[PDB]
């Protein structure tokens, strides 16, 4: 499943 | 001598890069003029369901953002939706805006990666977009907004904004357009990359390269047409080759021509016997015949 | 997720190129407070420096940055390089050090042509004490630096590329790295063996990455390897502390990945590693655990 990249 | 996958200086590029808050979303964007260009999920409530981005943004509060320039905070005047991007304008003006352009590549083409966490650079690195539309990067979380760019006579042409990974562990990006590479989806959903074909033209690119450093062990004495060898490829996850205009000065260089080099291709796709060219155990097809003849000749 | 061999941003040392001319010769300084330093053969036409420096005329000197034509006050020889003194500050000098890299090390190119970066890319110092650089005519003088804490630690200025089309420095006091002359006399680089904590820091990358189908199971003892490395192109594993948290990580200690680089070794080439050769040595433990984790 796709990792959207933003962070905490 | 020597042939390596450089980036371009990073510097230009560095004071573009601003840290973009929201809730408990961080990412980076890019601060060009008065606007900042960032992946629209740092608004999403969620990423494991599938947004309504036009929802999110509809109940979207302005305060809510945090962006920084390291300690130089933007406040925000306004943003709208930008295919897979925000447009966010700030009330400042960054004074270190270069000239700059925006880009769409496309397969086969190469870029710089200037990869980010924080609003901040912290590595830089050359890439070449592959058939399916996506990159072999590196990136963890907080990546997101990561920009790429080319740099042509001063001018930056902006070409990449980092967006995802996918389950491979391979990675997405939209245009500064907010046009997504691929399109694949902005959604947490269950996406599988296609298939992937070597880049032919950037894989005789890379022979040349090998020739002009001296590497000439697999070099073969016969020879195939392009015709002939494109029934081939299409078997074998190669492209076809279309333009040969493009190895003229490398043909010149070496005395060598693209039908000799498609030949050693079909012997070195299926083995490197136990050997390497430039250290490489298989072909590669990361480099462009630009990148190639500029970095033998300048 | 992924593994790629990155520079760290240039920015900071973009704005310390200079053009340094001498006569014929043209190649880059580096141009920190108010002194440029850059390969003292910009002033040879083998070579005795100390003369070819006792009938220099500073004037002689065209020195750059940008458009703007520095004022030459002083030279002195450093080692493998000239200490010039000028007559500016360079106001955009960062908080700097030098430091001497060993066999192993991380470090990053910028590649300058007319006192101008014209590209980055990291680098590793090889055993044989050369680096696998991309250099032409020109280059000389181009600086390789590691970023530290806000500290640009200044490590290298690139000198000469020997017949192998592999590339020798100097550190910035001087001192050629691994001894080789700034002649045009022939030398041979020595033998160059994979540095084998780096591959072993390659591995866990890979192991992290989900790429276990080189994964051995047997095991072997660090001095039994080093005894075989040392005939077989690889060299001695001496530190193994620094894997602690990647063996910890991934559940594989460091004796079955030194199984693993042997069996490799008989097979060579016959499938990739996350797209790599099996046996790369360019990553070292540092850069693995910032990529993995931050």
């Amino acid at each position: 499943s796709a990792v959207l990249q933003s962070g905490f | 001598a020597g042939l390596r996958k450089m980036a371009q200086p990073s510097g230009v590029v560095e004071k573009c890069i601003v840290r973009v808050c929201y809730g408990n979303m961080a990412l980076n964007g890019l601060w060009l003029g008065d606007t900042v260009m960032c992946p629209r999920h740092v608004i999403a409530s969620s990423t494991t369901s599938t947004i309504d981005y036009d929802y999110a943004l509809s109940v979207l509060r302005l305060h809510n953002f945090s962006i920084s320039s390291g300690n130089v905070f933007l406040g925000v005047v306004g943003v709208t939706m930008r295919g897979a991007l925000l447009q966010i304008k700030v009330n400042q003006n960054n004074v270190h805006t270069p000239k700059y352009t925006y880009r769409t590549v496309r397969p086969g083409e190469s870029f710089n990666i200037l990869a980010c966490y924080d609003g901040a650079a912290a590595g830089v690195y050359g890439v070449n977009m592959r058939s399916n539309y996506t990159i072999r990067g590196s990136f963890i979380n907080g990546a997101a907004g990561s920009p790429g760019y080319n740099i042509n006579n001063g001018t930056v042409e902006f070409c990449y904004l980092h967006q995802l990974e996918l389950g491979s562990g391979c990675h997405v990006g939209s245009d500064l357009d907010g046009v997504m590479y691929g399109g694949y989806e902005d959604q947490p959903t269950l996406q599988v990359e296609g298939a992937s074909s070597l880049f032919t033209e950037n894989v005789l690119a890379f022979l040349y390269a090998a020739l002009i450093n001296g590497s000439t062990w697999w070099l073969s004495s016969s020879r195939i047409a392009v015709d002939r060898f494109n029934e081939w490829a299409v078997h074998n996850g190669m492209t076809t080759v279309v333009n040969t205009d493009c190895f003229s000065i490398l043909a010149a260089k070496t005395g060598v021509d693209v039908q000799r080099l498609l030949a050693s291709i079909q012997s070195l796709h299926k083995n490197f016997g136990g050997k390497q060219i430039l250290g490489y155990t298989s072909l590669t097809d990361e480099f462009t015949t630009g990148e190639v003849i500029r970095q033998m000749y300048g």
